[PDB]
């Protein structure tokens, strides 16, 4: 069965392929080559783990096919869940509902995550008789009982008027593995120990069993609590806040409401309360950004809970969105001077073949040598997604004619049958009347 | 705690005299700047002028930012100190004139005196009294008081689920009912109630606090502009369906000045005057400057800093028209120009020595001779964010100090603005546009 | 039979700038004493957190 | 209502004392053993203190302040012996008398020192007397670098 994220453009990178010392491997965890440029993103990878200066800009500057937003998803693999990677377009910016400054805020504010971490008691076991007495008629005081048992204890609770009407509402039997918390009283089922009695009808299929909880009925455990800072300014801004956080929707927020929130976690972080953790803003294609955008990112870069922002551009000399002035990356100087700048190397003969190998082993493509070096050969020609393309065309060709390994006579099938950019423009010159415009 | 990009300013650091010692509460140079930014400082404190603009002129890392958060730093956390950026006036709820208002009205505060009245204890009789009022009985270690409460309390009440033997909060001046929990004394009557319990207050059950609120204008204007103190059914009918901000009016600021006018009479509010500051000015449109013309003209403005890098430059919203700093020449004429200069390499190496002590970096003096000598050329900003790098990698080869060897390599891997210019220059077919 | 255990304990941020406050204000001994005693109890004693609110 | 009051955290109470600290988990340890403790202090003020942090964690209490009638001292005695949940019993020093006979706990925590050690000693006895059968634990929290030393030291 396939799940929901299928193989795409970089499913073979699971991280940048460094040792200790942040030396690049030659071909390891999907990266080949790139080392100058892997090592500085190890580097940078080091620093957000750190997490200690805020507000840090990194630009992988490189001509296209160059490997940028790969050393991207490397670095967002190698980091983990744990910390937060937004991960966002230069064009998303550009918002009906909101100011670019806002957008931007927004984004640098998902890239920090406040963690809150507090112990309570839990009562986790296996129910073993549940009795609850209520008045027949009129409003009256409900009395009950419970007996709640693990593999070295059993315990007969007695039960006050809203755990009453807290396991009524769950519909709490005998033979449920229950949890409850003692301050909220929130009780959350989790699987039946035992089947239901056979004689009852219209009961449906059982399921399967969970074992019995060992150990001490009231346990202490620690519950943990990660929310962003736009979660929280989202659901401050507004009483339908919490909406907002999935409907969009949430307008402009007050500055006042940021500051306070800021204040706020500050004063949490020097009590213990909460800890935070800084993560990674990436723009991918930064030059879409209009020079009101570039001019706020050089403040926004100043605040103490600024994130680590990650750019990638593969523009040269350059006009500005917005202005009439050419700036090398199509970013003006101001933030250039903010930033450092990682260069990628073209790949070489041996680099591509090594992606091809390692992109028909994710995709599960057995292919011949000399397919390989066809294959290699047009990519050097035309571009490495092309001969990344012409890897699955080529394996459904191969696929088509009852076949099992990829051959030369496949890649030439789809060579034929579809075009590159190079080709399709002599094509095109050759009909230049015949389409519309120019 | 996370180290930004001017952590190490801690204040102007002049002498008594007003004069700018060399190196002090972390600033190298920019002597005349810092005493001319002493001389605001002062003015600020006078809380006598209004509207007084200034503009931090100079080229980028000539620490124009620095100077207004050192000036930020002199005044105090009682100042006002609202910083703000050019290109955040274009939203697309209000106008941008409307957001230069309110960030004016954001830059004045008012320190005010409240009485709090407080009702705290437990509950022992809610009767209802019929629109039902609420007759209510509370009990602290001290005493026992009876009350009689609006229906609009009891309904609070009511929502928070009050009964007899819970320990609640209430604010008489907000009507604000919070029920905290039930009286420690049940605590033992079950093993499982799914409640928090809580002891009795120690106090009186009706109490008076008074207190010092910090509040701006701003504040008070966007009160009395989306009200939501009724508590009624229109104000959260229309904090439901009209969240985005408006254009507050001339009168609702006239009101709220002659509220605040009236306040400070009394006695029980003090006015602080406070900055406004605007990084990138030249990022506003003639539009916008227009309007801080007659802003800056008004008898209620703060005083406002401005910066800005430009050099003869087009003014935005303009087709051609150019100006000195990106700034009509008639809001030139109503600032104080403040220039800040390029710095010299010792100062540079003082920049860099104060950042890396800031990081909680050791460097070698080989090494802080090289990174010096790296910001002679590229930028001082490129020499300093290599200082972590280095650290980083002095830390993995088992170094406790940056050696030039570190900062070698990492040169190497991060390039500058200038070397990626060069590289971009060589290979200018290979670049897309 | 019965055993006797001393436990040395640490003060905090706020209890230590009240002890700093009170043992400046000491430059009578026995109203120092008495206030001292109160901050190593608990700097509650003197002053609640406050109950924030809008005005 | 969130939005509208904010109180300070239960947690601060903790947080701005470390002999709350040190005595939650010397409590929690005491609980998890399976004892019952009398916790001494000279001071009502820090007795609410003590039960507000007691409340806070979940430990049941019940309170002899000084200012409780005679009648209900009696029958807080012997609830406190009757039941075994009350987890803690706060008291004063200076307060109860002699003819209080609490020989139901096992664990005696002084808050804070009196200066004169037979107070203290009595304190003790009215747990250590005779007819009790088991261990005694008497557990001093003293903050270092104080005016307790000096009291401890006198004492
Ligand atoms: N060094 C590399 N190692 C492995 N795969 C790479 C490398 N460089 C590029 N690729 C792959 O080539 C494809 C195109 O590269 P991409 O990163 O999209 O180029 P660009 O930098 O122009 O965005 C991606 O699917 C990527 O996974
Ligand atoms: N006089 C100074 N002393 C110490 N550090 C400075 C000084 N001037 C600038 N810096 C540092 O150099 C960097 C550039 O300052 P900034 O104010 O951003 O430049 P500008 O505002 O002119 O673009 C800042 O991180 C600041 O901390
Ligand atoms: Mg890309």
């Amino acid at each position: 069965v396939t799940r929901i994220e299928r193989i795409g453009a970089h499913s073979h990178i699971r991280g940048l392929g460094l040792d200790d010392a942040l030396e690049p491997r030659q071909a390891s965890q999907g990266m080949v080559g790139q080392l100058a440029a892997r090592r500085a993103a190890g580097v940078v990878l080091e620093m957000i783990r750190e997490g200690k200066i805020a507000g840090r800009a990194v630009l992988i500057a490189g001509q296209p096919g160059t490997g940028k937003t790969a050393i991207a998803m490397g670095m967002a693999q190698a980091l983990g869940p744990d910390t937060p990677f937004t991960a966002i377009a230069g064009s998303e910016i550009f918002s009906l509902e909101m100011s670019k400054t806002e957008a931007l805020t927004q984004a640098f504010r998902r890239s920090i995550g406040v963690r809150i971490k507090e112990e309570t008691e839990i009562i986790e076991g296996e129910v073993v008789e549940i009795q609850i007495d209520r008045p027949a008629t009129g409003t009256g005081s409900k009395v009950g009982k419970l007996t709640l048992k693990t593999t070295e204890m059993e315990t007969i609770y007695d039960l006050g008027t809203k755990m009453i009407e807290s396991l009524t509402k769950d519909k709490v039997q005998a033979g449920d593995v229950i949890t409850i918390d003692k301050a909220t009283g929130k009780i959350s089922k989790l699987g039946r120990s035992f089947t239901r009695a056979r004689d009852y009808d219209a009961m449906g299929s059982q399921t399967k069993f969970v074992q019995c909880p060992d150990g001490e009925l009231q346990k202490r455990k620690e519950v943990v609590h990660t929310v962003s800072l736009h979660e929280i300014d989202v659901i401050n801004s507004r009483t339908q806040g919490f909406l907002a956080l999935f409907s969009g929707d949430t307008g402009e927020i007050k500055s006042e409401v940021r500051e306070q929130i800021n204040a706020k976690v500050a004063e949490w972080r020097e009590e213990g309360k909460a800890e935070i953790i800084p993560g990674v803003l990436f723009i991918d294609e930064v030059h879409m950004l209009d020079i009101e955008s570039f001019s706020f990112l050089n403040r926004a870069l100043e605040s103490d809970m600024a994130p680590v922002l990650i750019m990638a551009t593969n523009r040269g000399i350059t006009r500005i969105r917005g202005t009439s002035y050419q700036s090398p990356h199509g970013i003006p100087i101001d933030l250039l001077d903010r930033l450092l700048i990682v260069s990628t190397t073209p790949y070489s003969e041996k680099d591509t073949k090594q992606i091809l190998r390692i992109r028909c082993e994710e995709e599960d493509v057995e292919m011949s040598e000399d397919a390989y070096t066809v294959l290699t050969r047009i990519g050097l020609e035309t571009s490495l997604r092309y001969a990344i393309q012409l890897i699955t065309a080529a394996s459904l060709v191969c696929r088509k004619r009852k076949g099992t390994e990829v051959q030369v006579d496949d890649i030439k099938r789809v060579y034929s049958l579809f075009l590159d950019e190079s080709r399709s423009t002599q094509y095109m010159k050759e009909y230049q009347d015949a389409f519309l415009f120019n | 705690q996370r180290i930004a990009s001017h952590s190490h300013v801690k204040g102007l650091g002049l002498d008594e005299s007003g004069l700018a010692k060399q190196a002090a509460s972390g600033l190298v140079g920019q002597e005349n700047a810092r005493e001319a930014c002493g001389v605001i400082v002062e003015l600020i404190k006078s809380k006598k002028m209004a509207g007084r603009a200034v503009l931090l002129a100079g080229p980028p890392g000539t620490g124009k930012t620095a100077l207004a958060l050192a000036i930020a730093q002199e005044l105090g956390s009682k100042v006002p100190f609202c910083p703000m950026v050019g290109s955040e006036v274009y939203s697309t709820e209000i106008k941008k004139t409307e957001v230069l208002m309110e960030n004016f009205r954001r830059a004045i505060g008012l320190r005010i005196k409240e009485t709090k009245e407080v009702y705290e204890g437990e509950v022992t009789e809610l009767t209802p009294c019929e629109i039902s009022h609420v007759i209510i009985g509370l009990k602290t270690a001290k005493g026992t008081k009876q009350l009689k409460l609006d229906p609009s309390i009891f309904e609070s009440l009511q929502k928070e689920r009050v009964e007899a033997g819970d320990v609640i909060y209430i604010e008489a001046n907000s009507g604000a009912v919070k029920r905290q929990g039930r009286c420690d004394t049940y605590a033992t009557e079950f093993d499982l109630e799914a409640e928090e319990y809580v002891p009795l207050p120690k106090g009186d059950v009706h109490k008076k606090k008074e207190i010092i609120q910090d509040v701006t204008l701003h504040d008070l204007d966007v009160a009395n502009a989306r009200p939501q103190g009724g508590q009624d059914i229109l104000s959260m009918m229309g904090q439901l369906m009209k969240p985005k901000k408006t254009e507050i009016t001339d009168k609702l600021r006239g009101e709220i000045n002659k509220v605040v006018n009236k306040y400070i009479d009394q006695g029980i509010a003090e006015l602080v005057p406070g900055v406004l500051f605007v990084d990138e000015v030249h990022m506003l449109d003639i539009e916008c400057f227009t309007y801080l013309h007659r802003a800056l003209e008004s008898s209620i403005a703060p005083i406002v800093i401005f910066a800005s890098n430009r050099g003869n430059c087009v003014i935005r919203g303009t087709e051609d028209i150019t100006s000195p700093h990106g700034i009509p020449l008639d809001l030139l004429d109503r600032v104080m120009i403040i220039r800040t200069m390029l710095y010299t390499p010792q100062e540079m190496k003082q920049i860099i020595k104060i950042r890396a002590q800031t990081e909680g970096i050791n460097i070698s003096e080989e090494a802080l001779n090289h990174l010096g000598e790296i910001g002679t050329k590229t930028t001082l900003r490129y020499s300093v964010q290599l200082l972590t790098p280095a650290n980083l990698l002095a830390k993995i080869n088992g170094k406790d100090s940056i050696e030039k060897e570190h900062v070698e390599e990492i040169s190497e891997l991060f390039y500058d603005a200038k070397s990626s210019a060069k590289i971009l220059a060589d290979q200018q077919d290979k670049y897309m546009k | 039979k019965k055993y006797e255990h001393v436990i040395r304990c640490r003060l905090s941020k706020r209890q230590r700038c009240l002890y700093d406050d009170f043992m400046a204000q000491t430059t009578s001994v026995i109203n120092i004493l008495m206030q001292l005693r109160k901050v190593c109890n608990h700097p509650n004693l003197f002053d609640p957190r406050p109950v924030t609110s809008p005005f | 209502c969130n939005m509208r009051t904010q109180f300070p955290d239960l947690r601060l109470i903790q947080y701005d004392c470390g002999k709350l600290q040190t005595l939650a988990v010397l409590l929690r340890q005491l609980k998890a053993e399976g004892h019952r403790v009398l916790i001494f202090t000279q001071m009502t003020r820090m007795l609410d203190v003590l039960e507000q942090f007691l409340t806070y964690h979940g430990h049941l209490y019940l309170r002899l302040d000084g200012s409780t009638r005679v009648e209900q001292r009696q029958a807080l005695m012997e609830r406190f012996n009757a039941d075994k949940r009350i987890f803690c019993f706060i008291l004063s020093t200076r307060s109860g008398g002699v003819g209080v006979n609490l020989t139901g706990a096992d664990t005696v925590v002084f808050y804070d020192s009196d200066w004169n050690p037979t107070m203290d000693a009595q304190a003790q006895d009215r747990c250590h007397r005779i007819g009790q059968t088991r261990d005694v634990h008497i557990y001093r929290l003293i903050s270092e670098r104080t005016v307790e030393e000096n009291i401890l030291k006198k004492a």
